[PDB]
């Protein structure tokens, strides 16, 4: 987010200044995201290239009023999905963490109400 | 009671999908351009990079959300040149060549409704054109291809048959549509316009995604308005303390200010962290309401709008998404005497899929959600057993189609 | 981060507590220990708060996993895109370190091919609609397939029904509908 006339090729994005990345003019499914539709990636003697990201190959479904397409074959596809279910059961004792075998600190901690039980 | 007529209704649902990204520097806020607040802030430990690590997590998930919602299609479909869809004209949810930023006549009146101190506002990853192009791909892929552009490649099917094979899901047959195509088409057209009227007249509906920008600008206002508060010290202007009290009095005064500002910033970060959970809870509901209602036909009740849901269209909106559920609500009723089973020649003819009804002299076998009465034959009814166990059995006559054929 | 916060200073003259108690007896040990206790207590409170929020996240995900294991695995979900991309057949759960992993089996149509169609058929005045399936034409003859598999078969009266007269259906097509009863009559 700086108009990069004011810095110590050189591309000028909508999200800031991107120094050291070539602004190619084609478009690809992007690897590293930056912002405002601009991504960067490593491709072809090699260098880094920044561009505007793509959304997908165009498809003009030939819609007519008396035409229907019906598949002739299938293909069983088996995929995967991953989900977390739990995280490690970590428990911390207040008095050891705060004072640490230091009764002369526990006496002071006593005055602070009950900021251990909760 | 069995309906005689029906009405098509096109309701609306509005959900918020993502907040506005933000990132607050630590020491430019706590110690505004000063060096006597380096020593007095290195004392406290890893506070800064905790606050600068929670905010980026929120900022990245707020952009994962809008990519998990709208990017469920794989390719960008487009409609044929203008239109041919039977009698339905989506001439006012579809994109238009004018208005350079491709955007339709509804999601334009949706955008024309919600019109630096250490604070930075990062831009979203998908600009407002890319979301509008996703919501046009998902719109041009359902008008032209039906159920089956989410399974795999898009299979064409004429729209009349699409809307006809969508009734056969909720329960009614296809003749009910084909002999009432004009009625349903002109009921659908004169029901889309009410959305235009309701949205243009007042901002009654778009409150769900407005009380969000009205709440992310209260915390962001307090965060900067609590810079002018002594917190229990001689002054709030840093330079004034820096000048008036040179010896180790500035230490205690600036410690009081630093503690106050650090506490305020921490309680801003915590509030953002909690508030960014309900936004994701609604973004996870939008994704599963757009997989199911748009790319298919849900048989859950009251999920995709009240009634019998049969189609829907997505429309974008500033940090939000709007649907246009289409339902099938029956209408003017009648009342008929009924019977759980007929009784022809000792046996009990149950109805295959329907209800026996009467008028005073005759009997028929109709559907659930419409009144087309056929005549009871051994092609509408299946025999099971004898004629005593069933409670409510009646006695009647059941026609047989093959019998009036042997004579010639 | 919680552990690393112990080495910090917070404004006292040292971070290790015993050394403070090993240099300063009556009140000044206490004036330093006040700062130490305040700082450590705030760090602990912050840690507990993000732990609570993260646990809420995890519980939401775990409820989602429970729903998936109840619906994809035991039954057969019709909710599209819920259990995989396509038409759902089965699923097989697999354990994982602090999580669960599913294996969604799915039917996926492919190798399409297009035909001219028709919403119905006139024959002797009455417009015939298909019971279950669609009408098609392979170029010259009209058949009645199913939805997701081109398995054409002769149009008859055992797979098409009758409603009214072909005057209101828009896009009707002439044909002949075969009656199985007619051939078996000369006995
Ligand atoms: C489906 O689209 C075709 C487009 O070819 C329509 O055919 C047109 O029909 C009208 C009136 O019958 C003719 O005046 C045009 O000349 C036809 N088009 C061409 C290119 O010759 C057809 O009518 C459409 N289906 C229906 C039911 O209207
Ligand atoms: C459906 O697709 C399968 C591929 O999965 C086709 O199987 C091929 O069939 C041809 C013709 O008999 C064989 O020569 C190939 O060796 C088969 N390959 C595989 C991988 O099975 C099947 O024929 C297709 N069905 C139709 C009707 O074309
Ligand atoms: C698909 O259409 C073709 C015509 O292009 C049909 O071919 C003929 O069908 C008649 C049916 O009465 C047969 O008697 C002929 O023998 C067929 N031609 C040849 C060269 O065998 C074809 O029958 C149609 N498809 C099906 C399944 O019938
Ligand atoms: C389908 O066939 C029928 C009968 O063969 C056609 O019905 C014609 O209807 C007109 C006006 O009602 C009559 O003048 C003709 O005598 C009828 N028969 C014929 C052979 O034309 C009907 O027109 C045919 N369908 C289409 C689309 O033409
Ligand atoms: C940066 O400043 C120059 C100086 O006028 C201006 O011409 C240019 O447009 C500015 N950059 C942007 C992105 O506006
Ligand atoms: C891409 O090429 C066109 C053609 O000259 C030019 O107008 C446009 O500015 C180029 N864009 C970039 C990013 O180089
Ligand atoms: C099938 O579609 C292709 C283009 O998608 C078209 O050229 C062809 O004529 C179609 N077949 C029929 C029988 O209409």
């Amino acid at each position: 987010g700086v108009n990069c006339t004011e810095v110590p090729n050189v591309f000028q994005t909508r999200a800031g200044c991107l120094i050291g990345a070539e602004h190619v003019n084609n478009s690809y499914e992007c690897d590293i995201p930056i912002g405002a539709g601009i991504c960067a990636s490593y491709q072809t003697s090699q260098s880094i290239i920044a561009y505007t990201m793509s959304l997908g190959a165009e498809n003009s479904v030939a819609y007519s009023n008396n035409s229907i397409a019906i598949p002739i074959n299938f293909t069983i596809s088996v995929t995967t999905e991953i989900l977390p279910v739990s995280m490690t059961k970590t428990s911390v004792d207040c008095t050891m963490y705060i004072c640490g075998d230091s009764t002369e600190c526990s006496n002071l901690l006593l005055q602070y109400g009950s900021f251990c039980t909760q | 009671a069995i309906p005689i007529n029906f009405t098509i209704s096109v309701t609306t649902e509005i959900l918020p999908v993502s907040m506005t990204k933000t990132s607050v520097d630590c020491t430019m806020y706590i110690c505004g351009d000063s060096t006597e607040c380096s020593n007095l802030l290195l004392q406290y430990g890893s506070f800064c990079t905790q606050l600068n690590r929670a905010l980026t997590g929120i900022a990245v998930e707020q952009d994962k959300n809008t990519q998990e919602v709208f990017a469920q299609v794989k390719q960008i479909y487009k409609t044929p040149p203008i239109k041919d869809f039977g009698g339905f004209n989506f001439s006012q949810i579809l994109p238009d060549p004018s208005k350079p930023s491709k955007r339709s006549f509804i999601e334009d009146l949706l955008f024309n409704k919600v019109t630096f101190n250490g604070l930075t506002v990062l831009p979203p990853l998908l600009t407002d054109e890319m979301i509008a192009q996703y919501t046009s791909a998902l719109l041009a892929g359902t008008i032209t291809s039906g159920w089956t552009f989410g399974a795999g490649a898009a299979l064409q099917i004429p729209f009349a048959m699409q809307m006809a094979y969508r009734f056969n899901g909720i329960g009614v047959t296809q003749n009910v549509l084909y002999e009432n195509q004009k009625l349903i088409a002109n009921q659908f057209n004169s029901a889309i316009g009410k959305i235009q009227d309701s949205l243009s007249s007042t901002a009654s509906a778009l409150g769900k995604l407005q009380d969000v920008v009205n709440q992310n600008a209260q915390a962001l206002n307090t965060l900067v308005k609590q810079l002018s508060s002594n917190f229990g010290a001689i002054s709030s202007v840093l330079n004034d303390i820096l000048a008036r009290l040179d010896p180790p009095e500035a230490e205690v005064q600036i410690d009081r200010l630093i503690t106050g500002r650090l506490q305020s910033l921490q309680t801003y970060v915590t509030q953002q962290l909690i508030r960014a959970a309900e936004i994701r809870a609604s973004a996870n509901l939008a994704a599963t309401k757009m997989s199911e209602c748009v790319l298919g036909q849900s048989k859950r009740v009251d999920f995709c709008g009240k009634g019998y849901h049969l189609m829907s269209f997505p429309q974008s909106a500033p940090h939000g998404v709007v649907f246009l559920h289409v339902t099938y609500v029956p209408a003017q009723e009648k009342n008929f005497t009924t019977a759980p089973a007929i009784c022809h020649d000792g046996k009990a003819h149950f109805p295959r899929e329907g209800v026996f009804v009467s008028n005073g002299t005759h009997w028929f076998v109709t559907q659930r959600n419409f009144y087309e009465p056929q005549i009871i034959t051994t092609h509408n009814t299946f025999v099971s057993g004898n004629c005593d166990v069933v409670i409510g059995i009646v006695n009647n006559t059941v026609y047989d189609p093959l019998q009036p054929e042997l004579d010639s």
